[PDB]
């Protein structure tokens, strides 16, 4: 139903040597 | 004490934790190579460089009369320091089911691009990381503001938390209770990474000339980026860009402040009005604390970057990594029917809790691994062929009552042999929980290992029931089903 | 901004040392001192001392310094747990009865110590600091707290930087409590405590006896009411070295455990000159220590220590009683409680337990109720002494009369004190059940339910006394004599 | 029993101008 749903404390990378 | 004592001990950490990875039986033995090194700057350092002199609840007005200012929505709920969950918010009047009750607009927010407009704008134009990892923008933009005592956003960054429960700020022997479990490797990671980027960007502040106007040059101290990546990892938002066409992270104020209950996702952003707009996932009679969905995480996530364990979070699940082996025969058509059905040969699947417990990819996988030369054929040639692989997902479909029996039989024996390889078992760890008296982030560790192996478990005893219904339809010739 | 502060701290000086407003003011004044008190808090800087660490950062300094000074520091560690905050836990199992915690004279902090160190001045000088040990408790810790190379330094460190007393409480958490019994001791601490602050803020500028104390150039509200704090929920009365005399102490590592219900098991130990402790119970390894810390009633616990204890055998709740002027009987009544050594008008205590009244009540409650015959029996000829000898004792009652007219009082006397509360018992346990609250809100709530529960229970032991022996007198039963 | 048994926490009056 959303078009923008926004998902509290989404999960990402950290990892800067992989980025 | 001493500046050029410090630049040499992050010269230090910035190595060790540069060094590629030591292999997996080594990462305990380096985890706490790098903690006796970050505890050993930390000690020397004086904690969080800004301080705010009164209590978090005393800065909830301002937040609210600032976020008044601005268009969001500040009538209905105020804030409560919660036993279990911390501080969140609590109606003060009935909240119906779907309900608009909270709105937040763009300008409150903090995010990339508020990041690469302030006095970070020139160091975030020349340096490759801040380009590239927003997350970690966004965490010195919230430092910067931070140390900035006229920033816009002060009303939001004093009221939020001081410290975290994200392995960040676990006990060694806190973490030691995860030993043998899948969770324990991004706990290394998150370690490692947090103290490498530290060291970096400590080097980077103390030199770069783009940075000679941020106030973390006067100060910047290891709990400072504890604290900043901790309040980014447990509250950040992926949100569309002013015109919709790319997405951006953000931290969300006024809103931030709900906890997390099971539901569903409710909070969407509302491109033509420019804000953030949450509806109630039921109904909040007054008096009741509001929640919100985070998002179908597990327990794992949940701990590892958000900073709590959820009980009867109907969206846990482990891993299980599986794949079509060379060594096999069948490698080359087994391989292709996985193709033509879209799944890689070699993966990580899930594991889940709640029914079903294998997904649709899974099972279709766990098939064609079990299936006969003459299977593979049928799946591979023919005018029924791509039926048979859009088929390949569904339960209610098997290929031959003998491949659900050894897919089972497989599925079966493999969780039980994963169960097998952690340290304690099922009812060891209900033991710890109910005969010791534990700290919570110990208790968070205890039941993260203990989730883990409750999932293998349920997976084990899933697999036998399915093992013998399909064995009783062979040896009943019962009638194949057919789509 | 120092004559502001002057000018508003002698306000709230005249505000608090104004008398008693009357009962039915007293809320108006509570919220008029919070209004006075709240806005030279924001003008303040909060605690003038903070420290850069975590708070159990600073645990190991005090293990060295406890071991350095003769004190036991080996089998147990510093956890925090969720339900009581740090605590003791034991790292080895531990017996009943095992010695296993000592704390050796030159570790605590004590009137005497007080004495002797800075504020020695300025006590010697002070009416108010000689009369009361616990005030002067309070600026020692402070006093020491504000030197840096004090010796109490490493157990200063480990305090708590806030309370749960109800100084710390929001006005909407105390409001819960209008209508009950405890309210009115809040009122008398938060304006005892206000009064405090005014006053010696103000004896700080005028002595030249604390002209060498840190707190002449920083003496905040949040000082003030962190060390009444620290010392009500921590304090203990321990001999003089000599013997002779009480003081009172603050006791390091051994005021680290925490409550539970049974006896006493600390004493002070005069020939090795230091407070002893013994398991009150066994601990196993990875249990937590605890001690019982006297037999407190749950509004003390609230008041003075910042808890509600659940399952708290010793609760109870005041009942005040006298024998009124315009009794043609009063003068025989006074005279017969005068010989039993009990006031004409006391405040007494109901308790939660199966009789719920002392011997002291009862033996009041029977002379309250006697006639002049039995009052003469009382007062005159060879048997009286032996009569008032036994009126503390169920088993000796005056008469089967005079027994249904006590037990007929309490229980109206009950039944009444019930109905001048706001709310009824179910009315709070619905309250409980599904409003989402604080942790002081909860000790508000069932502080107020918990007064209610002992009246509800004392009215249901008096109506089954008063059965028991209406039923005595109908079978005209011989009365029990004392043989 | 204890010559000198501790309480912890002891209740004291800090009304100080009753007393
Ligand atoms: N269901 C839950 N149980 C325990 N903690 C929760 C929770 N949902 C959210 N939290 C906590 O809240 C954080 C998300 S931000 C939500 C507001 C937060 N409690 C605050 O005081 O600012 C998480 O990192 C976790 O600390
Ligand atoms: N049974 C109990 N339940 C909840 N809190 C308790 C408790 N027993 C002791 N406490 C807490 O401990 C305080 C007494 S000093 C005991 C150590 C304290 N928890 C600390 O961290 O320093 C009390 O004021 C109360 O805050």
């Amino acid at each position: 139903t959303l078009k923008y749903p926004i998902e509290m404390g989404i999960v990402t990378n950290w990892d800067d040597m992989e980025k | 004490v001493s500046p050029k004592e410090i630049l040499n001990l992050t010269s230090e950490l910035l190595q060790k934790c540069s060094s590629p990875a030591p292999g997996p039986g080594k990462e305990w033995e380096e985890y706490v190579q790098i903690r006796t090194l970050v505890e050993k700057i930390r000690k020397k350092q004086k904690g969080l460089s800004v301080t705010f002199d009164g209590k978090r609840e005393d800065y909830f007005p301002d937040l609210m009369k600032w976020a008044s200012e601005n268009g969001a929505s500040v009538e209905g709920f105020e804030m409560v320091n919660f036993k279990e969950e911390g501080f969140g918010l609590r109606a003060t009047r009935d909240i119906k089911a779907e309900e608009l009750f909270l709105w937040v607009p763009r300008k409150l927010l903090m995010t990339v691009e508020s990041a690469k407009n302030s006095v970070l704008g020139p160091l975030y134009s020349q340096d490759r990381i801040l380009q590239a990892m927003g997350n970690i923008a966004l965490a010195f933009h919230l430092l910067c503001e931070r140390a900035s005592p006229n920033s816009f956003w002060q009303p939001y960054i004093q009221t939020l938390p001081s410290e975290y429960d994200t392995p960040l700020y676990f006990e060694e022997d806190e973490v030691r209770y995860l030993q043998s479990t899948q969770a324990i490797h991004d706990v290394f990671s998150q370690y490692k990474n947090t103290a490498r980027q530290y060291a970096y960007f400590y080097k980077v502040i103390q030199t770069h000339p783009h940075a000679n106007k941020l106030p973390l040059k006067d100060s910047f101290t290891y709990e400072d980026y504890r604290w900043a990546v901790s309040s980014v990892m447990t509250r950040q938002n992926q949100i569309p860009t002013e015109d919709g066409s790319r997405v951006t992270l953000a931290l969300i104020p006024l809103w931030d402040m709900c906890n997390h209950t099971n539901g569903l996702i409710t909070t969407g952003y509302n491109l033509e009005d420019d804000r953030c707009e949450c509806v109630a996932l039921q109904d909040f009679r007054a008096g009741e604390q509001i929640y919100i969905f985070y998002g179908t995480r597990s327990n794992a996530e949940f701990v590892i970057h958000s900073g709590f364990f959820f009980d009867n979070n109907s969206h846990d699940r482990v891993k299980i990594k599986l794949g079509v082996s060379k060594s096999d025969r069948l490698y080359a058509m087994k391989a292709e029917v996985l193709a033509r059905a879209g799944i890689p040969t070699s993966s990580v699947f899930a594991l889940h809790f709640t029914e079903p417990p294998i997904s649709a990819q899974l099972l279709a996988f766990l098939r064609v691994f079990c299936m006969t030369e003459e299977e593979l054929k049928e799946h591979l040639l023919g005018d029924s062929a791509i039926d048979r692989i859009f088929t390949l997902g569904n339960s209610e479909f098997p290929v031959s009552w003998d491949n659900e029996v050894k897919l089972w039989t497989f599925l079966e024996d493999r969780a039980s042999l994963l169960l097998k390889t952690y340290k304690t078992t099922i009812e060891e760890d209900k033991s710890v929980l109910k005969n010791h008296d534990l700290s919570v982030r110990a208790k968070m560790a205890i039941k993260l290992r203990l989730g883990e192996k409750e999932i293998l478990e349920k997976a084990v005893k899933s697999a036998a029931v399915n093992r013998e219904y399909y064995r009783q339809q062979m040896e009943e010739k019962a009638p194949l089903p057919k789509y």
